[PDB]
């Protein structure tokens, strides 16, 4: 004839939660840029010999 | 950060 409860009361659980993030950098662009592809010598001949 | 700034009484609010 016993009858159970509607419903069994739980123990409650707290979180805490931590999210860190550190982010550095740096950059750097120095110099004399020259170029590295040119043109050379040219030398051409032409005739008619009739 | 400055010593008067919000944004550092918030970092000091955490990681409790």
């Amino acid at each position: 004839l016993a009858t159970p409860s509607p419903f069994d009361m739980e123990k409650m659980v707290w979180l805490d939660v931590n999210i860190l993030e550190i982010r550095k950098s740096v950059l750097e662009n120095f110099g004399v840029d020259w170029s590295k592809q040119i043109p050379g010598p040219f030398a051409a001949f032409g005739k008619d010999f009739v | 950060l400055p010593k008067g700034s919000t944004t550092r009484d918030a970092v000091d609010r955490t990681l409790g």
